[PDB]
């Protein structure tokens, strides 16, 4: 059962081209790169810039990983193959198995460990849906630290269930834009009805941590996060090996890009598999309308400039969509890999992903996260192409979370 | 022995103090000089070197370079960002060559201009200039190995994202990652201001050290004599190998 990796894998040393580094803005009044040393736990920052191919997972972190149910299951979806009358075999790494219901726990656990080891005793972060907020509240609870979550205001109101779990673990949850940070009140001044965005909530979390000498935990985009997530892809390889299977098509959904890069990068770096499909929302068209430029992860501009596919730091998501994947940019490594042609990208609209989920609910049984139904949707379309081609394609996809706390979302999608 | 590579901003803090510092650096063990040409965007420079560019704003660098060149026997590399000159690359290189500089280090060559690496490296070598190629942990292992075969004089490897800012980073481990890939001399830089930070890299395989921000800080805190001092100290440490 030590299919659980001994190391995290960083793809950077194996990339086709160099990965442009984070960067202070031209003629900036303060150094963002220098500010990182206040924002991030020292060892998180060290892993973000001490780029090696492999990095030992501290044994205490491996122990915690095991205690939440790692390695996650690698299921075969045989009923689904039969329903699609496809000759392909369909497998999914089920990241919904962790207590929080998503893969985000994989980076919250080490980050929290490193902060507790450094003497931190209060962490802060943002969240949209609440998958990341819940991960961080559980991880903080594990290491006896307080947590403050800045939740995007509109999500705060439509998703009280996740708030309950975060508060249940011991977190305090505010609705960004709040008036607890300078950047919050600024946004309330100009439009006090503003429904928030991940970029705005990120900035208040960072501002709030600085103002109080807390630390900030980062849930996607940065390389240290996709490094931590590489437990997903490494287990999958080992688990496919146990089956004598070889992946052909690897599919993942993309918000900021951590579950995809955690899932596919061990495959890409070592030269396993062939065809990687990052799947995103048409209502947040990072890939179809985004722009590959240096830009801030957060909206205030408190983090360094980072080279990524982005709709723009001050992007505000569509008002009625309920499918997730609302963050405005893509991880720099993922952005590089897709611009360089190594990863394929695909966007789906809400109806398509909603139908995909019902297919999965009705022919596999797990209620998937709306996020993950983007991947399911591509899985289904590929299973059908393997049909009209007749080849035993093995499609492995990453089911990044369950949808049990997203039932209000599925109700909203009965409007299609 | 080990190479001590000393960076200073052209004209900093003023023309006659700069000349002072350089001369002292060279006399106290600097093997190579890298001299900064004030750019429009010091992309990969920390706040200390960015401020040092503001102070020398307006400097006429060419007559100055000719003064320095006249007395300094050591190799001198112009350091500046390719983005600011790519549209006038031939004239730029020809002016670098006119004022008798040995070569050039474009920090953003590999990172923002990778598709033109071979072309631009030919243009530079063709004109008889050393192309000192810049790398970091952001560059993949294979490419590091490739440019180590073409970089002139030494291959530069910066261990931190930006100069000056002391990002927590394991220098020992980044050097081991690349030591066997670099078929060259391997000069390490970015934030190597503490003996410990400097001795770590030497004993891990590095053939030399590059240092800049700590000199500017010294010049600003205590002055040029007190900074030439620091060169002596650093030369001493490298001399233990
Ligand atoms: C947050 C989330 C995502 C999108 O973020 P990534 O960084 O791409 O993983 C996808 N699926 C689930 C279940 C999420 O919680
Ligand atoms: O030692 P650093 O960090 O100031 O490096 C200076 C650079 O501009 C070139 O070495």
């Amino acid at each position: 059962d030590e299919i659980l990796p001994k190391y995290w894998y960083n793809i950077i040393p194996d990339l086709p081209k160099p990965l442009p580094p984070p960067r202070d803005p031209q003629g900036a009044y303060f150094s963002r790169i220098d500010l990182l040393r206040s924002i991030l736990p020292k060892e998180v920052l060290r892993q973000q810039f001490t780029i090696e191919r492999y990095i030992k997972i501290p044994e205490e972190v491996r122990d915690r990983y095991l205690s939440i149910g790692r390695p996650t299951p690698l299921f075969r979806a045989k009923r689904l193959e039969e329903y699609l009358k496809t000759p392909a075999r369909i497998y999914f790494k089920y990241e919904g198995a962790t207590p929080t219901g998503s893969h985000k726990i994989n980076t919250a656990i080490p980050q929290a460990y490193f902060a507790k080891e450094e003497g931190i005793e209060h962490v802060v972060t943002e969240t949209g849906a609440g998958q990341w907020g819940t991960a961080v509240a559980l991880a903080a609870s594990m290491y006896n630290m307080k947590s403050t979550i800045f939740m995007v205001k509109v999500s705060y109101e439509q998703k009280p269930m996740r708030r309950s779990i975060m508060q249940l673990y011991g977190a305090n949850v505010y609705a960004s834009p709040t008036n607890l940070t300078e950047y919050g009140r600024k946004i309330l001044e100009t439009n006090p009805q503003h429904p928030g965005s991940l970029g705005i909530a990120m900035s208040e979390a960072i501002e709030y941590a600085l103002k109080n000498e807390f630390r900030y935990l980062v849930g996607s985009v940065l390389d240290v996060v996709l490094l931590h997530q590489s437990v997903i892809g490494q287990e999958t390889i080992t688990q496919l090996d146990l089956l004598g299977e070889d992946a052909d098509i690897l599919i993942g959904c993309v918000g900021g890009g951590s579950n995809f890069g955690g899932f596919t990068y061990p495959f890409i770096g070592n030269k396993k598999g062939k065809r990687y499909i990052a799947v995103s929302s048409a209502e947040i068209p990072k890939f179809s309308k985004g722009e590959y430029k240096y830009d801030f992860p957060d909206s205030a501009g408190l983090l360094p400039l980072v080279k990524m596919i982005t709709l723009g730091k001050d992007y505000v998501p569509p008002p009625i969509y309920a499918g997730g994947l609302r963050y405005h940019g893509v991880a720099p490594t993922l952005s590089l890999l897709t611009k360089e042609g190594i990863v394929e990208w695909r966007e789906y609209n809400e109806r398509e992903i909603f139908e995909a989920a019902k297919i999965f609910i009705e022919n596999q049984g797990i209620v998937p996260a709306p996020e993950s139904a983007h991947a399911i949707r591509a899985v289904v379309d590929e299973a059908i192409e393997a049909r009209k081609n007749n080849e035993r394609k093995v499609i492995v996809f990453n089911l990044s979370g369950h949808g049990l706390l997203d039932l209000s979302n599925y109700e909203s999608m009965m409007k299609r | 022995g080990k190479m001590l590579v000393v960076y200073m901003t052209l004209g900093y803090p003023n023309v006659q103090s700069f000349k002072d510092f350089i001369i002292g650096a060279v006399e106290n063990g600097a093997d190579i000089l890298e001299l900064g040409i004030p750019p429009k965007y010091a992309k990969y420079d920390g706040p200390v070197i960015r401020k040092s560019y503001d102070k020398v704003k307006g400097l006429d660098i060419w007559p100055l370079i000719e003064d320095i060149r006249k007395d300094v026997g050591v190799p001198i590399i112009a350091l500046t960002y390719l983005e600011d000159w790519v549209d006038q690359l031939e004239n730029f290189l020809n002016m670098i060559k006119d004022v008798k500089l040995d070569g050039i280090l474009f920090p953003d060559l590999l990172i923002d201009y990778i598709d033109d690496l071979d072309k631009i490296d030919g243009i530079i070598k063709n004109k008889g200039l050393k192309n000192v190629i810049f790398t970091s942990p952001s560059v993949p292992d294979l490419l590091i190995h490739k440019v180590s075969k073409i970089s002139d004089l030494f291959l530069y490897y910066g261990v931190r994202p930006t100069t000056g800012v002391p990002i927590p980073v394991s220098v020992k481990q980044l050097i081991n990652r690349v030591r066997n890939l670099v078929e060259n001399k391997l000069i390490v830089g970015f934030g190597l201001s503490s003996e410990s930070d400097l001795r770590d890299a030497l004993s891990a395989g590095a053939d030399g050290i590059a240092i800049g921000t700590v000199f500017i800080e010294e010049i600003e805190r205590n002055g040029v004599k007190s900074a030439i001092n620091l060169v002596k100290k650093f030369r001493a440490i490298l001399d233990e190998y």
